[PDB]
């Protein structure tokens, strides 16, 4: 009795916006509302073959033939201006609450058992651990993905915006707060209390996050890359397209969202490798590997089926993982 | 002038001088080195 | 009820819908892990109709992969530079080429068809030797779709092909168009012992093809020359 | 049973910016902040039949008919002003560090083996040889590619910029330091120590590099050249396009980066031809040739696979070259 | 203490004699079942001296078998009839030949080197196709010494070679001069698993080589083209 | 005026490059650029430009 629902779907909490890039000078960053946007330009690129050859040491004349006809491409690029040294990345993130309720479900018994399971989770402990980890991922500027690597000084300003004006302001040195461990701080725990009040349904949370990264005069920034319709052989030249909202280089909202939910430290392989993003069969594409394999009993689906159907409540860390997956949202159904 | 039907254009003189070692008259040597000072794209056609 | 056409697979979406009042299903065409297309086809479509819906996309894939991985072309020309005498599709370059413009000191030259030409002066006997050594089989472009470590001659670096890589060349939907029975007859085996190679997982009595059998099969199908 | 990762990719260290060109007078180069930018203009070019001809097109009637109908192109050009003889080229350069860690890798075992191999390289010797050669290619203004050829005096000012102000300043005469040999110096080894401090991860290195070249009044400078898409040329359309950032002639950042990593003197073919850029199958586009052909065992991939998988450490110059390829970055996988 | 040099075997006569006061033995050189020579060599001859006594007869056998089973030669000539432009050693004839004298209606002809010539008018692209298809490997004459049912492509008629037939091509005394280790490395097999093929009797752990391995080995040794 | 008038800026063949370099070297050693510079100096002298 009480099999799982055939269709089941959850809307996401922690909705971010597209993060827009602009450029200015450091120590003007408190007057940084008129900063001009970082724009995407094109440049030509000529390059030779640097990949592995298929025929390894045979055919040395084909290599010399390919050097004499190199690859010409057009490439979208984004840099700071030559007089600005600071990137400013701005987005707004709203925390909603209602993390247990699916948006679609077949069985009423399954959704009642699931709602009661989430209610006992919230009654045991709040969202305080999850909101502490989310506030940590806002505190360090992890959402600067490659714009954070090798930056001189990163500073994050977070405005809790109650009415149309600012209700509270946080100021963080994002290089002090590491990308490795979860410390404690009074300002960080105040932010975590606000995020947990948003997740619990006891309030409406809207935050404005602005990050400043000191990079250099005219250095290259990295917005999100778009998809290219195999235009590397027919038209040939355009081989990189960058995301831009209105003539302003931007990062995708789901990129920011993937950086926010990098909280999973409880995966069975190790924890000296750092946190990963919460996902069913928690997987990193850049490593090509699935932590939380389903052969081990620590992926999202088996943990949810044991906690809901057979009432085998897992450890508190795995309960944090399952509730983080429910906050993430998704299509959890028989496919 | 220096039509390639006559054997006095820059390409035939340079090919005879470099490949076949048939160094031309010293006036034509001046003409070939003047073409090398001029610069240009001397490769296959089209 | 998935459909397999060589390396391609067409799978339905496990719960249909009702379009225009009629029940339909979404069929996805994959080439291995890469998803190529999705269509919404009705029920009461036979599998031949589902095949002939995706046959055009499969054919355009074959056209693009045949043109992209075409082997190189050397040209035998006379001393002027124009007036091609012969062409030969090679799978390798003759290793002594270095950029040349043909003159009249030698009457036969071997140039690349690619435009900053490389070339070599030959004398119609070493041209025949180079053409015998370096020629390309009629289906060499399938070697473009193969991982390159299953095509190597070094036995230390070679790994046997998977069932999906084996379905590029053997099968009725494969790019060679050679059935499993004919490929068993090419290798001197039975059809059952050859079907043991094309199972897919090592549990269901599947052994791997050997180095000599794989390279001799690629020789006999006209895919790799295997000298 | 350790094999190479099928996915393996490295982000680049030594990120330069686009080099911007401006123009002024020599000995005004100490007040060179208000120098106006070199702009790209257009001009008309009437050509003539000057390339080789096929034998089917060498009849005198056809040749004279081709001469009588000429080609009229438009060409982008960049010159100094007629009252300035000095070209100023300015960019910035980040030295980053963490040069062993791949940005994407399949195998964990291969990642650990590669990380410890780079760690033993760093423990045996620092980045000091590589940083010495990089500081050489900064010191001699090799990043002026054709702007350096035939100049009176080239002078390079390098400002190490710690906070928003200058932390240190170097000044070099780039014609004394040749393009050929890697010598020693006090200021050059201080710069090499700074660059090796950046590459080792023990600091954050941001430099501002300014080069002055004394060319002559109104002479032609050579910025980076773009790529044209021709679609039925619009009555003698443009045949040459030059790169410009915002009405200021410029050099592409990867051009400056190619001139920065021209440190490879260890290639097997010769050593009296000069250093080349560190590439796998180390190839020069102007020569049309690959030094370090893979049939010799001195390309990047065979050296890396022998050093990592089979622990056959190569000679210390080839180890320099392999770590220089990891600093350069790339997509090294199947 | 018999001596084996490829397919040849030198055996002593199991009871010596005394010639000139010294003890001698009669050594017989066989090529399989056919007895080739007999010598009377003394004792206190090392096996290298016994080999170098019969090395001349073995070398003359190799010379005669190389000249006798030489493959055919086609010649590409111009329209007059003399002035050979190219030669190609073929292992088969182009199947459209029928006795011809070249005239000036076509500029390139392909004749047999045998004297009542057969020939065909070609145009330097089908000549290249015929030369690529029909060429002979550098050691094709060893196929003259093989039974012809071990060289067939028909798998129904093929039987695996014996150890004596296998020693024509594999071994240090064989006509290819390729050791068992190098032939194991050509087939991507261990030297021991390949030495299992060269035992001689089926009791002493000897299995037979397969169809694909035998034909791929003949391809890689340069004996049969195996297209 | 720059000099280095024999060395190409781009080449395919290294052997042809070396043969061309030594051919221009033998030209320079037989006579310098004096005749060519004399005619260039004449075209500077008369205002042909």
């Amino acid at each position: 009795i009480l099999s799982t629902a055939s269709v089941l779907a959850f809307e996401r909490k922690l909705d971010p916006s597209d993060a827009l890039m602009s450029a200015g000078a450091w120590a003007q960053r408190d007057a940084s509302q008129e900063w001009p946007a970082v724009t995407v330009r094109e440049k030509s690129v000529r390059g030779t073959i640097s990949n592995r050859l298929k025929t390894k040491d045979r055919d040395p004349a084909k290599l010399d033939a390919s050097i004499q006809s190199p690859n010409l491409q057009t490439v979208d690029v984004a840099n700071l201006p030559s007089d600005a040294d600071t990137l400013k990345v701005r987005f707004t993130l709203r925390v909603l609450g209602g993390a247990g309720t699916p948006s679609a479900c077949n069985d009423a018994a399954y959704r009642d058992k699931l709602l009661q399971t989430v209610a006992t989770y919230v009654n045991e402990q709040g969202f305080a651990e999850l909101a502490r980890r989310y506030a940590h991922n806002l505190a360090n500027a992890r959402f600067l993905w490659r714009n954070r690597v090798g930056a001189e000084a990163v500073e994050v300003r977070i405005n809790h915006i109650r009415q149309g004006e600012v209700a509270r302001t946080w100021r963080f040195d994002a290089l002090a707060i590491g990308l490795r461990d979860f410390k404690a701080d009074a300002e960080l725990d105040a932010l975590a209390e606000l995020i947990a009040s948003g997740l619990s349904g006891s309030g409406h949370v809207l935050l404005e996050v602005v990050a400043f990264a000191r990079i250099g005069d005219g250095q290259e920034v990295f917005p999100s890359q778009e998809l290219i319709l195999d235009k590397g052989d027919k038209k040939g030249q355009k081989s990189k397209t960058l995301y831009s909202v209105r003539d302003a280089a931007a990062i995708h909202s789901q990129k920011i969202g993937n950086a926010l939910r990098t909280i999973d430290t409880w995966y069975p392989d190790e924890d000296g490798l750092g946190p990963i993003a919460v996902e069913p069969y928690g997987s990193v594409t850049s490593q090509g590997k699935a932590y939380r394999q389903p052969k081990q009993k620590l992926d999202f689906y088996t943990l949810l089926d044991n906690w809901v159907l057979r009432d085998e409540a897992p450890a508190v860390e795995q309960q944090h993982y399952v509730i983080a997956n429910l906050i993430r949202g998704g299509v959890f159904g028989e496919a | 002038y220096r039509q390639p039907k006559q054997k006095l254009d820059f390409y035939t003189l340079l090919d005879n001088w470099v490949l076949r070692d048939e160094a031309p008259a010293v006036e034509q040597q001046h003409y070939v080195i003047a073409n090398l000072i001029r610069g240009g794209v001397f490769g296959e056609a089209e | 009820n998935a459909i397999h056409i060589g390396p391609f697979s067409i799978t339905p979406a496990a719960r249909g819908l009702h379009y225009g009042g009629l029940p339909h299903h979404q069929w996805t065409l994959y080439y291995g892990p890469r998803e190529m297309a999705i269509k919404t086809l009705p029920d009461s479509y036979t599998s031949s109709e589902v095949r002939d819906e995706f046959s055009d996309i499969i054919a355009e894939f074959v056209i693009d992969a045949r043109h992209r991985y075409a082997p190189d072309v050397l040209e035998l020309v006379n001393s002027d530079g124009d007036a091609v005498l012969a062409r030969v599709a090679v799978s390798r370059l003759p290793e002594a080429l270095s950029g040349c413009i043909p003159d009249d000191r030698f009457p036969y030259w071997l140039l690349t068809a690619s435009r900053p030409r490389l070339g070599l002066p030959v004398t119609l006997n070493e041209y025949t030797a180079l053409a015998v050594e370096l020629s390309a089989p009629p289906l060499a472009w399938i070697t473009g779709l193969l991982p390159g470590e299953v095509l190597t001659h070094d036995a230390e670096e070679w790994r046997p092909p998977t069932s999906w890589e084996l379905r590029h060349v053997v099968g009725e939907g494969s790019f060679t168009g050679v059935s499993g029975a004919a490929a068993a007859a090419l290798l001197g085996m039975s059809a059952t012992n050859f079907r043991k190679y094309t199972a897919g997982d090592s549990a269901a009595n599947r052994q791997k093809i050997s180095f000599a059998a794989w390279h001799y099969l690629l020789d006999r199908l006209g895919v790799k020359r295997a000298s």
